[PDB]
């Protein structure tokens, strides 16, 4: 059992500029080392085989270097579609193994989420639902933190998030969050409010629902 | 090309055959001597009609197609015209497949008649 | 050319057997050797196993006890057994070539002795328009969203579903001209909503 470590395990990366990524094996492999690409949505693409064997169709921008223990993908003048994670297979003995990964993010200009905040839907409300979401699109860096305050008064016991990873439009990020309430609480309070604090602000992005107004 | 020992035995050293699932150069070397007499365009036709290609003789109604074997397996996933030529790279990785099923180096006639208990390692013995 | 499909189930009860099915279309089984990979939920893949020309099949020590890889040439099919089944087996399945240049697209197998619970589907809606779909209390994963039958694509944004103790919670945005339908399937309880704005 070969063991491989890959690292760095996550870089960043302004596109121009070249990366070399590295798979150490426990033993000496020769030169039966396999690159994959692993993009979001997709099954792992073959990229380097043998260690330094070409695939057809694939850029020449990626190389393959290393025999023995110590194995090297670069990739010169990376792109912006080269976004993803990257695993090194061995193959040289039984059972054939993996690498951990190194996820690629792609340096982008920085831009400002759009943010979208949509009330409890009449369906919902007739359940105990009253949940408000806010879709947060569209926005660079990652660094994101989103507060919800129904009547001006912070609330987190009842928010759920999640986040895609970079488009393959723009290289951004999304974000959904939503607030869980009963509907009782929901009716008893009128505004609410979705604040996000980006890079692309300087003070809080606001977007507000009033059951009054 | 025709090969010598030590060119051969570096380069299929270079291609990772050293132990490749536990097999050691020595193997190979012995192998391909006995197949082809280091000869990389050496082809040689059986009764079924196919043709073995390369450094290894490699089958074409199992690893290769030609175009001219019918109801080949294609378990290589290539051409047999890879297999003739001067660079070793296509032999050896279809050779590496070819072991790395459970019969192993004895789908070598060669290999199982004149290599299998032998010190294979005096094939590369000499070479630095 | 060759087409892989895996099939088979989205949930398996622990301690019971796991059963995967490879379709393959396009070229025989008896043109390659064929096997088995899975990613683990920390990005971690493990090679299976795999079978060769000769019928000789090749498991990982780690589940060699547990594993058995099957073929059937009358189908061109080949199958994957899995017994004893644990939390930790919990994993997307990926069927491909010995070449790894043909994969399949991936079958999520979630082990839990939770029990099946269809989706509740919410719309959401208020230059241009943004519109959503909220995919509430689910189990298991996975669920598709698409809008318009897919043809409002480009600008959809289905968020990774977040679990709640025993439930799923998913949404999916989409942007549209100022100048629309969400379908939402779950494939485990054979659930098809349509809803519109």
């Amino acid at each position: 059992d070969i063991v491989l470590t890959q690292s760095p395990a996550t870089l960043s990366v302004t596109p121009g500029n070249s990366v070399s990524l590295s798979c150490r094996a426990s033993q000496s492999i020769g030169n039966n080392l396999h690159w994959y690409q692993q993009k979001s949505h997709e099954s792992p693409r073959l990229l380097i085989k043998y260690a330094s064997q070409s695939i057809s169709g694939i850029p020449s921008r990626f190389r393959g270097r290393g025999r023995g223990t110590r194995f090297r993908l670069s990739i010169n003048s990376v792109e912006t579609e080269d976004f993803g994670m990257y695993f090194c297979q061995q193959s040289n003995s039984w059972p054939y193994t993996f690498g951990g990964g190194t996820k690629l993010e792609i340096k982008r200009a920085d831009a400002a989420p759009t943010v979208s905040i949509f009330p409890p839907s009449s369906e919902q409300l007739t359940s105990g639902g009253a949940s408000v979401v806010c879709f947060l699109n569209n926005f660079y860096p990652k660094d994101i933190n989103v507060k919800w305050k129904i009547d001006g008064s912070e609330r987190q016991n009842g928010v759920l998030n999640s986040w895609t990873d970079q488009d393959s439009k723009d290289s951004t990020y999304s974000m959904s969050s939503t607030l869980t309430l009963t509907k009782d609480e929901y009716e008893r309070h009128n505004s609410y409010t979705c604040e996000a604090t980006h890079k692309t602000s300087t003070s809080p992005i606001v977007k507000s629902f009033n059951r009054n107004e | 090309k025709v090969f010598g020992r030590c060119e051969l035995a570096a380069a299929m050293k270079r291609h990772g055959l050293d132990n490749y699932r536990g097999y050691s150069l020595g193997n190979w070397v012995c192998a391909a001597k006995f197949e082809s007499n280091f000869n990389t365009q050496a082809t040689n036709r059986n009764t079924d009609g196919s043709t073995d290609y390369g450094i290894l003789q490699i089958n074409s109604r199992w690893w290769c197609n030609d175009g001219r074997t019918p109801g080949s397996r294609n378990l290589c996933n290539i051409p047999c015209s890879a297999l003739l030529s001067s660079d070793i790279t296509a032999s050896v990785n279809c050779a590496k497949k070819i072991v790395s099923d459970g019969n192993g180096m004895n789908a070598w006639v060669a290999w199982r008649n004149r290599c299998k208990g032998t010190d294979v390692q005096a094939w590369i013995r000499g070479c630095r | 050319d060759v087409q892989l499909q895996e099939s088979g189930p989205s949930l398996v009860k622990p301690s019971q057997t796991l059963s995967l099915t490879c379709s393959v279309t396009g070229d025989s089984i008896t043109s390659d050797y064929w096997s088995w990979i899975r990613k683990f939920p920390g990005n971690r893949l493990e090679y299976m196993g795999y079978v060769s020309y000769s019928g000789s099949t090749y498991y990982n020590p780690s589940l060699k006890s547990r594993i058995s890889i099957t073929r059937d040439t009358s189908k061109n099919q080949y199958y994957l057994d899995l017994n004893s089944v644990t939390t930790e087996d919990t994993a997307t399945y990926y069927c491909a070539n010995w070449d790894g240049d043909y994969w399949g697209q991936g079958t999520l197998v979630t082990v839990s002795a939770a029990k099946t619970t269809p989706p509740s589907v919410y719309p959401l809606a208020p230059s241009m328009v943004t519109l959503g779909c909220l995919v509430k209390g689910y189990f298991p994963e996975p669920v598709t969203v698409t809008w318009n039958s897919g043809s409002l694509s480009s600008g959809v944004h289905t968020f990774p579903a977040v679990l709640q103790s025993d439930l799923y919670t998913l949404s999916s945005s989409v942007t549209v001209p100022s100048s629309v339908t969400c379908n939402v399937a779950h494939p485990a309880s054979s659930t098809k909503v349509d809803k519109k704005i």
